[PDB]
RNA sequence: GAUGUCGGCUCAUCACAUCCUGGGGCUGAAGUAGGUCCCAAGGGUAUGGCUGUUCGCCAUUUAAAGUGGUACGCGAGCUGGGUUUAGAACGUCGUGAGACAGUUCGGUCCCUAUCUGCCGUGGGCGCUGGAGAACUGAGGGGGGCUGCUCCUAGUACGAGAGGACCGGAGUGGACGCAUCACUGGUGUUCGGGUUGUCAUGCCAAUGGCACUGCCCGGUAGCUAAAUGCGGAAGAGAUAAGUGCUGAAAGCAUCUAAGCACGAAACUUGCCCCGAGAUGAGUUCUCCCUGACCCUUUAAGGGUCCUGAAGGAACGUUGAAGACGACGACGUUGAUAGGCCGGGUGUGUAAGCGCAGCGAUGCGUUGAGCUAACCGGUACUAAUGAACCGUGAGGCUUAACCU
RNA sequence: AAUUCCUUGUCGGGUAAGUUCCGACCUGCACGAAUGGCGUAAUGAUGGCCAGGCUGUCUCCACCCGAGACUCAGUGAAAUU
RNA sequence: CACAGGUGGUCAGGUAGAGAAUACCAAGGCGCUUGAGAGAACUCGGGUGAAGGAACUAGGCAAAAUGGUGCCGUAACUUC
RNA sequence: AGCGUCGAGUCGGCCUGCGCGGAAGAU
RNA sequence: AGGACCGAACCGACUAAUGUUGAAAAAUUAGCGGAUGACUUGUGGCUGGGGGUGAAAGGCCAAUCAAACCGGGAGAUAGCU
């Protein structure tokens, strides 16, 4: 099965009208560190709430 | 439908599965911390939290029992001569799931788990 | 639950010893017959001298299932194979004159009354 | 009227003749009339009424405004029955179980279970094409779906698959087996829509 | 489910007898033929026990007039008026459905001593 | 410059010239059972043997086994037996190549769906301040089948033979919805037996591999063969039909005026969807009661302060689920995992001791182990925040109140 | 009849029921003797028919294990128009 | 094509086994150049199935079944 | 006409205008 | 002894499913036939296009066969599109 009519750039456009990414809502702030980070998960330096969880 | 089912496929048989546990569970114990991806770290609790629970009372045939599902005398040493010791008083939850961000090769959930008096 | 092509055995001194159900009467794509239910047989087996012959068409009452029968509490009574008594096309009355092995209580009732009399034991 | 209960889930009932009577028992708690309706305000005559508990952080200020005015405690819904001539009920009237004391056969409407995206075997009890004798990947597809040029096109209604079950069921004239006021409990003869733990809505029998 | 336990609970017979498979039971059930109310026994081997609380059951099998014959019984249903271990039967197994298979000398079952 | 072909399978949809069930007139209609015509399309409307068959014949069912239209419905849905390529043979025709609306054996069925359509399921915006709920019901869909037995009654009817209407009670078939308490299936996540082999130093005990190695059982879930429930009654308006009163037409006449009956069709009643019903409805509750500047004075634009109700997001998740969605829960916490106790299943672990030359048996012991179950339990993970959403909501007119 | 149009010939067998099959009959449309006739043990991935066993072929499907399908990240076609 | 294809010779360990079959291993060599989740329909490849047992179908197609060694025993017909 | 009653029209053919039945189909 | 029997290698290709913009311009998987012979295989050689070769299918003669491929006559001819 094909298509008998070549598609318009308009109806592609209305296609990928849903295909926009969304980005982070916001990050947290580690309350010792002071790091962004995404919620629930330990700061690039290895902080979670708080706490030296990780090492390097 | 899998109404009320529990245990993970994570795309592989039943006897793959088995190894690889049975390999990240010998890890967890040896390491104390491992990295891995966010659900093999969460089917992992069900396999080495009731070794350590098992671990709490030394016997030849729980040292057995240990042996049947590791298949690792240093794996079972150290559950019965450190970590039951070390998690007596503790009622179940030796482990904790830290995320981790994002594996570069594939972008997948990964995490770090613990015991949790490491 | 007897179907077309099932076969029973015999649980009477009609002559027949083997007989396949043909039919499963009593309403339009019946699909099944149990314990107490009417059937179109066709022998398939009978002894050399009985009151029936290889190849007849006639009725039979099923009395044993392998499936068998519920009872109001929630019981089963299962029999080892599937049996039946052989009925006058006609008449629906037993052919045979005596009953062999046991019967169930769900065939208490005026048309199959001479079998219960007949046998051996009711379950 | 009828009450709003959960699904406990069944048992039996053995009689002394020696019947077990399949049941599903239902928790059937103090409804109590969070609103009455009326033809001059609503336009037609019904009670609201809540059950069960909900946890003080799950109410919103809406909701809590609503049952504060009725005067009673938060429950886990709203529901409303539609009122006869001349039944009659106030708001903050906690009504119970008793209601089908001398009620023989209740309808019951739950959510039934959810079976997901279902075929059309499962779902509308098409038959299964040969299994083999040469069929090409065709074991449990539709069929055919339509005729030809005429008309051109699928007719609505067709019976595809998609979506099964979770959706609202009724099930009609089932025998009330025992009402016991004390224990808050409704014990009704046969099988009910939903899961163990859902809602259901029990109204005496239409018919 | 502690509201099921309890509907159940009262329902529950309080002398039921110990069995296992492999012994040999009589059973005897209520047979209501008009206002005549009986006891017929069924005596067999019992096969398979469901422990299920009040939806417990048992399997007898007997081999009755030529015939073999299985009744599952539900424990605590009223039809069954009385259970009695006649023979302790040991046996390995929870279920004997091997036994559909077997008669006579190939389906006997040694006692159970102690 | 291709509109795939017989028959089957799957899935249908319409017509009515009706096969069954419903209503009715006439009968050479006693009854039972028929004949024939009228009304009626709600629902229902065989399995097999033979043959490629459609059909037909036959067997045995059924209330009945309707007739037609839909590219002789349906191959981008299946089949490929028939038919119509290339091989081969028979009969036949032909000197022959070959041929036959003769036969015979063998003989590749492609397509990832753009649009329409259809089944499901979301995102957007709208509905005029915002928000959380409960609804009304325009409209749409589903459903609508029927046997047998008993009673009425061996009554009415009939010479007898036989044998009812009307009405009542029960129990089925087929179909549908739900459910898992029971009976069962499954149950590669539970327990056990066992063959070959390799390993853990060895013994003993275990693990890997051999389709889950082969098997025997089996929890939860899912499930049918399991077991609950359904079709309706009632109402309205009618069809054919039957009438009342009644002239035109002193009579007669169901009809012209007027009035009454009358069917599974129709409108309701039952079940489900349903306010994008843009004609965007209703009810209840909740929230926001700050300054100032500027010009193209306007439903104008901006700045500072403010950020509610609620939402979303994230996390732990679910008998919810393709993804979205939907539901539960987030420490003031049982949301998931673990843990504890129980249940269930398997069927008496290991170690030790005893008996035996030994295989093995016995004791400790219904032991040990035990998933998705039940009851509990903050041990682990569900974070303080942050984000979105604002700041009293247009004009006109009427009525009521200042 | 690998040949018979009429034809599912007729009769018998087998089946509850057999346009096929087997046995006969002869009315050979249009067999027939090395473009061989009629048989024939053995042989055959050969054609037809029947039976036992066996079964998800089917009544009528259910559940389960895996690979896809679905979602995320990376890469990234096609016929057609 | 870093392609389930094709390509002659030589070597020949262990346990089980008639065996160069087959299973598990040794020496030795590899995990096949996208992964991660989820656990719908449907498709593919498999496992099990109550009662029935060819009713399926053009046709038992496919599947299920049988399956080893020793001994006993074995019909018509036959070119023996 | 209906019942000698009875007291005004009545009866049935022809021609012609317009209607009625005859009249069942498939999204 | 054997164009003997059962059965791997080896040589084949009866059935089914898959695949059919394939993993593959003929395969894969499960079954299947031959397997001391009219067997199979390596290397090299010979036969040439109206010609070869053919246990014969118009089969095969470099993914081409009722007359190969390449170049030429050549812009054959085309009352057809
Ligand atoms: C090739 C054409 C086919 C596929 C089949 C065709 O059938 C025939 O032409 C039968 S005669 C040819 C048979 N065969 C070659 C010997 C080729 C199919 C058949 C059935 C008709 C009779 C002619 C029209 C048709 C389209 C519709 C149809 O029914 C087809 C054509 C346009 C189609 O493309
Ligand atoms: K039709
Ligand atoms: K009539
Ligand atoms: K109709
Ligand atoms: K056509
Ligand atoms: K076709
Ligand atoms: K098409
Ligand atoms: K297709
Ligand atoms: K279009
Ligand atoms: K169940
Ligand atoms: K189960
Ligand atoms: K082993
Ligand atoms: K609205
Ligand atoms: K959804
Ligand atoms: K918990
Ligand atoms: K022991
Ligand atoms: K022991
Ligand atoms: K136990
Ligand atoms: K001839
Ligand atoms: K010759
Ligand atoms: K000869
Ligand atoms: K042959
Ligand atoms: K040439
Ligand atoms: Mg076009
Ligand atoms: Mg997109
Ligand atoms: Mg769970
Ligand atoms: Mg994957
Ligand atoms: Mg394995
Ligand atoms: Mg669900
Ligand atoms: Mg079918
Ligand atoms: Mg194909
Ligand atoms: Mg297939
Ligand atoms: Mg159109
Ligand atoms: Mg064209
Ligand atoms: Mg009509
Ligand atoms: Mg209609
Ligand atoms: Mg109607
Ligand atoms: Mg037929
Ligand atoms: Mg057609
Ligand atoms: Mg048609
Ligand atoms: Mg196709
Ligand atoms: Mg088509
Ligand atoms: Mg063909
Ligand atoms: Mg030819
Ligand atoms: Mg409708
Ligand atoms: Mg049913
Ligand atoms: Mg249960
Ligand atoms: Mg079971
Ligand atoms: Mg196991
Ligand atoms: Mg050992
Ligand atoms: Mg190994
Ligand atoms: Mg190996
Ligand atoms: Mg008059
Ligand atoms: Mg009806
Ligand atoms: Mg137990
Ligand atoms: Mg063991
Ligand atoms: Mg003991
Ligand atoms: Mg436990
Ligand atoms: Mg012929
Ligand atoms: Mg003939
Ligand atoms: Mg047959
Ligand atoms: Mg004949
Ligand atoms: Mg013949
Ligand atoms: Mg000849
Ligand atoms: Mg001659
Ligand atoms: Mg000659
Ligand atoms: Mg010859
Ligand atoms: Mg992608
Ligand atoms: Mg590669
Ligand atoms: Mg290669
Ligand atoms: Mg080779
Ligand atoms: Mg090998
Ligand atoms: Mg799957
Ligand atoms: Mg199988
Ligand atoms: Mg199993
Ligand atoms: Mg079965
Ligand atoms: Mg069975
Ligand atoms: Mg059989
Ligand atoms: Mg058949
Ligand atoms: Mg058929
Ligand atoms: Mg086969
Ligand atoms: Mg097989
Ligand atoms: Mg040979
Ligand atoms: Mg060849
Ligand atoms: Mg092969
Ligand atoms: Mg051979
Ligand atoms: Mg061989
Ligand atoms: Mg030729
Ligand atoms: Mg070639
Ligand atoms: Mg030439
Ligand atoms: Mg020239
Ligand atoms: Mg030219």
């Amino acid at each position: 099965a094909v298509q008998q009519n070549k598609p318009t750039r308009s109806k592609r456009g209305m296609r990928r009208s849903h295909d926009a990414l969304t980005a982070v809502t916001s990050l947290s702030v580690d309350k010792t560190s002071g790091e962004k980070h995404l919620r629930h998960h330990i700061t690039a330096d290895g902080y979670y709430r708080g706490r030296k969880v990780i090492a390097k | 439908m899998r109404h009320r089912k529990s245990g993970r496929q994570l795309n592989r048989n039943s006897s793959h599965r088995q190894a690889m546990f049975r390999n990240m569970a010998g890890s967890l114990v040896r390491h104390e911390i491992i990295k891995t991806t966010l659900p093999k770290a969460k089917e992992l609790r069900r396999v080495v939290e009731p070794l350590i629970t098992l671990a709490k009372t030394d016997s030849v045939a729980n040292r057995r029992l240990a042996f049947a599902r590791t298949r690792d005398n240093e794996i079972v040493a150290k559950l019965f001569n450190e970590l039951g010791p070390r998690f007596a008083s503790r009622a179940g939850g030796y482990t904790r799931i830290l995320k981790c961000g994002f594996r570069a090769g594939d972008n997948a959930p990964m995490a770090y788990i613990e015991l949790v008096d490491r | 639950m007897i179907q077309e092509q099932t076969m029973l055995n015999v649980a009477d001194n009609s002559g027949a010893r083997r007989v396949m159900c043909i039919k499963v009467l009593g309403g339009s794509h019946r699909r099944y017959a149990g314990v107490g239910d009417i059937i179109k047989i066709t022998i398939k087996e009978a002894i050399p001298r009985g009151k029936v012959k290889k190849g007849d068409v006639l009725k039979a009452v099923v009395v044993r299932t392998k499936k068998g029968v519920r009872r109001p509490d929630g019981s089963v009574i299962r029999f080892d194979g599937n049996a039946c008594v052989l009925l006058n096309n006609n008449s629906e009355q037993p052919i045979g004159t005596r009953i062999f092995g046991p019967v169930t209580r769900e065939l208490r009732s005026e048309k199959f009354m001479k079998i219960i009399s007949l046998a051996p034991e009711v379950l | 009227i009828g009450l709003v209960g959960k699904k406990v889930g069944m048992t039996r009932i053995f009689t002394e003749d020696g019947v077990s009577i399949p049941v599903t028992v239902i928790e059937v708690e103090a409804n109590r009339v969070t609103q009455v309706k009326d033809l001059a305000n609503d336009g037609y005559r019904a009670i609201q009424v809540t059950t069960g508990a909900k946890k003080a952080n799950r109410v919103t200020k809406p909701e809590a405004g609503h049952f504060a005015k009725a005067g009673v405690e938060a429950g886990r819904g709203l529901w409303e029955f539609r009122l006869a001539e001349g039944e009659e009920f106030t708001v903050g009237q906690s009504i119970s179980v008793e209601l089908f004391a001398d009620v023989k056969k209740v309808d019951v409407t739950g959510t039934s279970k959810g079976k997901g995206f279902a075929g059309t075997v499962k779902r509308w009890n098409f038959r299964t094409q040969d299994a083999t004798h040469g069929n090409s990947l065709s074991h449990r597809v539709p069929g055919s779906i339509g005729q030809n040029q005429t008309p051109g096109k699928v007719f609505k209604g067709k019976k595809m698959a998609g979506q099964m079950g979770n959706e609202r069921v009724t099930v009609q004239s089932l025998d009330v087996v025992r009402v016991d006021a004390e224990r808050n409990l409704l014990l009704v003869k046969g099988a009910v829509p939903g899961a163990t733990g859902s809602d259901l809505i029990v109204k005496p029998a239409v018919k | 489910s502690n509201i099921i336990k309890q509907l159940e609970q009262e329902q529950m017979k309080q002398d039921v007898p110990s069995f296992r498979p492999g012994d040999t039971v009589e059973v005897k059930v209520w047979v209501v033929e008009g206002s005549k109310k009986r006891l017929q026994a069924f005596e067999g081997v019992v096969i398979a026990i469901r422990n299920r609380g009040l939806h417990s059951a048992f399997t007898v099998r007997k081999i009755s007039n030529g015939e073999g014959v299985e009744r599952v019984f539900q424990t605590h249903s009223p039809v069954v008026d009385s259970i009695s271990v006649k023979r302790r039967g040991a046996v390995r197994k929870a279920k004997l459905y091997y036994l559909r298979e077997r008669t006579g000398k190939a389906a006997r079952i040694k006692e159970r001593l102690n």
